[PDB]
């Protein structure tokens, strides 16, 4: 198996090939989807649903959360939301490797209570072609 | 403990005995190690911590639910409740400085207040939460 | 305790011994510190508090689940249940005035009522919740 | 990290540059959103969904809750709802800084039980351009 | 803060300025809403959603619940539902004050089990102009 | 208050004025509803939603549940479902009184496990004019 | 206790010793205070209550989970189970009259039944719930 | 009452009047429904919703679950799903009796974990006329 | 019964008849569905809903989850998603047997926290004719 | 206990000592009251019940989690496990007849099996659930 | 116990003392009944079971969380951890054969490992789950 | 224990006594087996593990919440907190190598820190989680 701490998401500080992990990041989830575009004819094998595969639109979504630590990289995610950009984000899988895809920054939400930490969640969605450098 | 708690007790001890009230109620009798002698009888005591590890990908922090007890040999224990009124306002909203790492907040929690041994001593515990950062 | 509980016990003691009933059932035997003598035997006792810190951004408050026990040496303990009927109606819906801070409400909670030592004393606890404001 | 108590939301009392935090405010959440407007052509990089970014409408929502403390600033939020206004609200992030945006006051709800505090939740939504003074 | 017991809802017994609180009423919630009518042009400040405020329809809903106590005022809520009326209800906020609005009586539901109390919930919705007498 | 066991629902055995409570009936809920038909003009009191009341369709629903006890009255509810009838059901409120309305028998569901009782839930809906005999 | 429990024990004691059965099984040996003598050996005992405060805005009530134990010195304890069969049918569905306030229902709860001291006495507890109203 | 183990569902092995209960069957629920087809005129009794009853379509659904025990009857449910059939299923109510209706086999799902049993759920729906042999 | 560990799902490594189980696989669920295509005429047996069965489209879905173990077979599921393929998957039922159907790879999501393992869930859907080799 | 448990123990005692096995393993040594003598040393014991009141509107029932322990003085305790194998098959699926009321099912529950006193006696408890009806 | 557990201990004892390792670490010292003599001092012990009844409509099964402890008198207890490494690999994935009934899987659970008496013996418990079928 | 824990203790012992700090605070006094002599008095101790079996279909792993206690005889126990600051930074983010199997991460958990015997020794436990793989 692989460690959960080694599965990170990270930003573009300068915007051109400069990657730093964000902050207090208690949880990450790169999450893939496919739109399962159905093609079932009048005859299909006895009544089973037949699917095509490669014609479906496919995507990815990143849901990060953790404690509010003001870094050079936490303020960078603010500037993506107010000035709408699609920078090259990067989610590293412990042993798979770098994904290196353009995501938008769909939902950011800073939260805080009278007795606890300052936290933030951080939702994303895909915006282009992903990769896999292995 | 984690790396901070060596300096957290040294900071919440030094925030005590510089508070102006409880230098007039308890006196110099603020100690973890009780010094040998005749046992003054209205002392406070700052040892029984416990940690909870509020950490992240980048670095580590902790949650210290340290206990500060107030002991009195008085007949009633409006003496101890007046002494822990002087404990708690000295610590909630701390703005302490540590020797290793930072703390971000010092809140308040449960404070049991009962009769301990032979219905003679009156001890009132005070659990304070200290979310720190290593 | 928090800052209020020094004056909360002083207010729920002074609300007792001015209630007209229980000056005729218990008498003057309402005390935290039991005075030396022959131990009258139908006394009440007001010490074992515990706090829960209902606070906020602006200021602080607390929730005091303080225990008022009624002890009797009588054969049955319809004597104590008649005495705690006089305790509880004196405190629920209090409209007390404190010395430091305010209380907003004095409700009622659990009230265990069993036989304590050697099946001879009969003690009936009464847990009252006091949401206060510092 | 940063404290959760330092993350506040605050009102316009006079309406012209006068800011006071509201009340007992147990929880805050400034929460951002983006409408992820899709532009995927017939050819797109192997089948991945492509997004545009800056064309999407973006917003913010504030969800505050806490105890009902009647202040000069708690009654101010009532007058915004009955006489529909869009004042310059302000959410301060411990180390990021002032947001300073016009929000409406979409949902206010005061709640109370027979045994507990008087509480209120308070939902908002964006109404104009936000800012970031850092 | 303010007590939760002082936050009441109450009926029209005679229908003309006669107000009595309902019954066993364990929980109340006056709950306000606004329909957030959007007006965002082709240019708006950099892409933020702009709102108008006062053009939106606004309302209130009351959700009360508690034990079934047959009073003069519990049977009054039955007669509003079967003979559909919009009487002047009244929700008092501990320190804000009387709301005094016409509500309808949308959902009433009496419930009971083989081992517990007889309870009822009681939902409402607005029907006219509210007020605020402070 | 009133007992929960005295709040019953009951059947038509013969179909003509013969009422017996059903079975093991662990929970009952007569539950009323109103469709809140909106009439808000271009001017309405400052922007509040105005409602009409008596024009709305109103109804009632009964949700009963308990253990499967085969009585003369449990099998009667089966014959209503298979041969679709609208008999005069009756829900008695401990101190309000008999409702006496025609309900249909919308959902019946018998359930059983390998280690527990045989249970059933029983949902209804209104079918005509209710009453109230007080 | 709350105000009712002084009269609740006096009512559930007077409902016993007027029940026709258990005047032939236990006899006159129904007591809170055990009278001095030779200890008959098949007695019941009615003291260990506990209260839970089921209250409201208007007035107050309580939930009394009072314990009625049945003790026997017999070889087996089908004697005690026959005696508590006579206890329970005398109390469930009580229709008692109190001296202060009302009760709305007297149900049944847990009834542990084990061997107590030196495997010689056989005590079977019976927890009864009494929802009362002050 | 009736036992929960005696409430069974069972298959057609041969397809012609041969009934065996399925498998490890931890839970069963025959669940009936009716589509409550509304007929409310312009005048109806004061505004209550009127229903017709027998015109509504009515159905039944069976939800069975339990451990995966390979029997002659567990493999039979597989052959109904792949070769779509509507056999005469049978749900026996402990004291009501045989239902004997044609159901389809809408959802079958075998599940298993690394530390527990092999389980399956099994959902059905009606497909024809049910019966009741009493 | 059968073991839960023997219920496996497995991949096509080479793509042509080469099957290896995936990874740390804590939970599996092959889950079947049928679209219950209704044919109810004006007369149908007394009002029951009639169904046809074999005309409905039927499918299957696989939901696997477990720890992220980088194998030859975990990276194979990545290459199916990015290059959209429908390989011959295989779910083995402990005693039923091999299913051997083409599934697509609809949702893959790798997840990780600061204190736990690296995990992944893995959702599928059918894409063709299944089988059953018994 | 409730009214049934006097006859429930008398029925689960008479179902024992008529079971053919355990008349050859334990012998006549099935008793609540252990008779005086030399203490045979492989006895079973049927006393420690507890009730849970599964009741309803119409009548009452109960859930008896009665404990039947098997004691042995043997070196190992495959003797007791062979004796409780003879206990449990005599009771699960009971079809007992009671003297007062009915039981609907006699299931099985937890069965702790440890070493009791001085690592010499070996006692294996067997908790059986009896859902009865009064 | 249920019917299987007499043969489950006889099977997990016979799977031990045929495992090749732990015949070289513990030796012949695998026993429930400790034989008289000098107490070798690195023995294992297999008695404290507990059952959980995983049953169904058709037949019955059980879940046995039986405890196999490893005792050592050595100075450290890397001796016991090496001995329980030999315990656990002999049992997880068992493929045992029973004398009465079947088991479907033998997993692993909690394994506490502390110092027992006078800080001299070192006992490490091993809880194994055995889901069996009667 | 599972198969790994024999080598996990041997790895977290060898990671200690090679850490540069705590060779200057505790010294050579890192041991499971305390060697005979005069008992130095600032030792640490590494024995009380417990396992939780995080396993899968393919292979097996474990979660070891092993406890490393720090004992001191000093007057205060800022000595032990400085010693466990040296414990914890040596283990969190371990990158250890085992003898049998792998570990994927060594996190931190609860760390109680109280006064143990006669208010003289000061022991501070440190629970570390080790997710390993066999």
């Amino acid at each position: 198996a692989q460690n959960g701490k080694d599965l990170l998401i990270k930003l573009d500080l300068t915007g051109s090939g400069q990657f730093e992990t964000i902050a207090g990041l208690r949880a990450t989830r790169i999450s893939f989807n496919a739109e399962t575009v159905d093609v079932t004819s009048l005859e299909s094998q006895g009544g089973w649903r037949e699917l095509l595969g490669g014609a479906g639109v496919r995507s990815a979504s990143i849901s990060g959360a953790g404690v509010f630590k003001d870094a050079d990289t936490d303020e960078r995610a603010r500037q993506i939301f107010f000035d709408g950009e699609v920078p090259e984000f990067q989610v590293i899988i412990p042993d798979f490797g770098i994904v290196q895809g353009p995501f938008m920054i769909t939902s950011i939400d800073y939260a805080g209570s009278h007795n606890g930490e300052a936290s933030y969640e951080l939702a994303m969605a895909s915006a282009g072609a992903l990769s896999f450098t292995a | 403990s984690y790396a901070v708690a060596g300096a957290l007790q040294a900071a919440v001890y030094q925030q005590l005995r510089a508070d102006a009230v409880l230098a007039a109620l308890v006196g110099t009798a603020v100690y973890d190690a009780v010094p040998p002698g005749p046992l003054a009888g209205t002392y406070v005591s700052l040892g029984p911590e416990d940690v909870a590890d509020a950490s992240d990908k980048t670095g580590a922090g902790a949650v210290h639910d340290f206990v500060i007890s107030v002991i009195t040999d008085a007949a009633g224990f409006a003496t101890a409740k007046a002494a822990a009124a002087a404990v708690s306002d000295a610590l909630v909203g701390a703005d302490l400085v540590l020797s290793r790492g930072r703390l971000v907040g010092l809140w308040f929690l449960r404070a049991k207040a009962r009769r301990v041994e032979k219905a003679d001593m009156r001890r009132i515990d005070l659990v304070f939460r200290a979310r720190v950062e290593g």
